[PDB]
């Protein structure tokens, strides 16, 4: 998972 | 559980930063340093949030005063935000499991993804500007924003204040660097290539730091750390490891100690994967 | 066309030597030899990798991936 | 078949070039030189592995091999 | 000459076998597979690297580089 | 047999490109290419490696054990 | 002899496919390839390298280097 803001 | 984020000074802003940090984490034995600390997120049960009230936009002043940011607790992500003068929770689509009481949830298409927002915002990170000026045309555009999918300004704005809340709790570099736009002089933040760096190796560093022991430096991929004022100097908040997913890439081993140094055995492993140069090379 | 943007989920050496990557859902595989140490490491930092080839349907075979640290 | 999943517990570089893997109990041999450091890799940082054979009796050979974040 | 200075930022293998790094916004390209692994490390652990050629045209193809840690 | 067992104390590129290994107090040399980066890498992270020889000079047989 | 012992303080690619380190304030290279990601190990960890030749002027060759840890 890309990270999450 | 609520919090006030009052960028009225860098005295403010640097307070309410600290005692958010205070009330949501403990600090690690082995990087604290009178009430200056690498701090671990107190568990809370998977759905937790807490509230961040923006405030002191205009400098000690009871205007631009309707926007809370729902901050999941365990990971610090801004799951989306509340116009508190139309009691609406705009949520994104990653944080369908937060349930905030009260308010009108509008469910968004959009999720939260540092991609996803750049792309929507036509807004890089890296060199993207932050001012008291521009916080406050987010607010606008936050205040402004309707309906289940972000727009662009809506976009450009939580960038902006996902990095002067959550991602300033997180390292204290950003709360560093970015104060700066709060003073008299007004000057504009820009956010660097290694702030953003430093977002994005988060749940690594958070894998790392609980084993720190005092050695010499500490090494996460492309982070490095020489000694505990630089750890102290760049980090503030970590991931509750022990836990969460974010803590591990695979494989079990959080470091491996080289010649004093606490690396991340991930990155260690990346670069002694490589098989003899000439046999690589020629055989193509 | 690009077929995946994500963090590699699993690697596997194949019996042919081809090399595949789980990505985004999807498995894809490569015979470039110069890809299999590269491939392995953004899959140990967790790296986003993309994934461009002329398929993209599962079991698409690749030559060209971007290395992405965010 | 998939014969252990686990974590490699030992690596040995063989007399003939081969290289072994213990893996859930039971030792494994290939002869893919290109496995040779991304298995070591995998052993040092605890990643688990999945070992595929005709035959799953320890001293079998394999030439395909699943690198999981498990 | 040195042509870009920094961190790399990210490399990418082309179909037809050239290795691109960017490196202080601007892009270049190697076919020397030696410089694959090295750099794709360079990029994994922060180094500094100063890409150096004669030419720096952008988009420019090169084959000296230098790797600093800090 | 184990002619030697323990922690890499150095290891060395020769000018023949074969590379020694001094563990637990001894010096062994391989001439197989692909042990350079397995050794360099079992030095680097600690590991117990166990040189395996017919006689116990040259070794091509090595067993690597995480600590 | 031994040339120079101390920590890599750069290294570097070269356009003839040689590779540079610099080691106590001297350099010296060498054609060996496998040399490479070695020494770029040796470089990211700290490692002490001892660099063996004779001929010990900063510039010369080498084909002969000790790696050691603190």
């Amino acid at each position: 998972r890309r990270r999450r803001a | 559980r609520e919090f006030t984020i009052d960028f009225s000074t860098q005295q403010s802003y640097v307070s309410s930063l600290n005692s958010i940090r205070t009330e949501i984490s403990t600090p690690l034995e082995h990087i604290s340093q009178g009430t200056t600390s690498v701090s671990v997120i107190n568990h809370t049960p998977p759905g937790s949030y807490f509230a961040v009230d923006i405030r002191g936009l205009d400098v000690y002043q009871a205007r631009f005063d309707h926007l809370r940011l729902i901050i999941e607790q365990n990971n610090l992500y801004v799951a989306g935000f509340v116009n508190t003068a139309t009691n609406t929770f705009y949520r994104f689509s990653d944080f369908t499991h937060i349930s905030v009481p009260g308010v009108t949830t509008v469910s968004m298409t959009t999720d939260s993804s540092y991609t996803t927002l750049q792309r929507v915002a036509a807004l890089e990170r890296s060199g993207m500007q932050i001012s008291r000026h521009s916080l406050v045309s987010s607010y606008l555009a936050l205040m402004e924003f309707s309906g289940n999918t972000m727009t662009r300004d809506a976009s450009r704005a939580v960038l902006r204040f996902v990095t002067v809340t959550a991602e300033a709790l997180r390292f204290r570099q950003i709360q560093r660097e970015f104060r700066q736009a709060l003073s008299e002089t007004a000057p504009v933040y820009t956010m660097t290539p290694g702030d953003v760096d430093l977002t994005l190796n988060w749940g690594r560093i958070s894998n790392v730091l609980p084993e720190y022991r005092g050695e010499d430096g500490v090494r996460v991929g492309r982070i490095s750390f020489n000694n505990i004022s630089a750890i102290l100097g760049t980090v503030a908040v970590i991931l509750n490891c022990h836990s969460q997913p974010e803590c591990q890439i695979t494989g079990d081993r959080p470091v491996i100690k080289i010649n004093n140094t606490l690396w991340e055995s991930n990155t260690a492993a990346a670069f002694l994967n490589r098989k003899s140069q000439f046999l690589y090379t020629t055989g193509k | 066309a690009d077929c995946a943007k994500g963090k590699i989920e699993f690697s596997k050496y194949n019996e042919d030597d081809t090399f595949t990557v789980k990505v985004d859902g999807k498995e894809y595989w490569t015979s470039r030899w110069n890809l299999q140490p590269l491939l392995q490491s953004a899959q140990l930092t967790g790296m986003t990798v993309t994934i461009k080839s002329s398929t993209c349907e599962s079991g698409s075979g690749f030559a060209e991936v971007q290395f992405n640290n965010d």
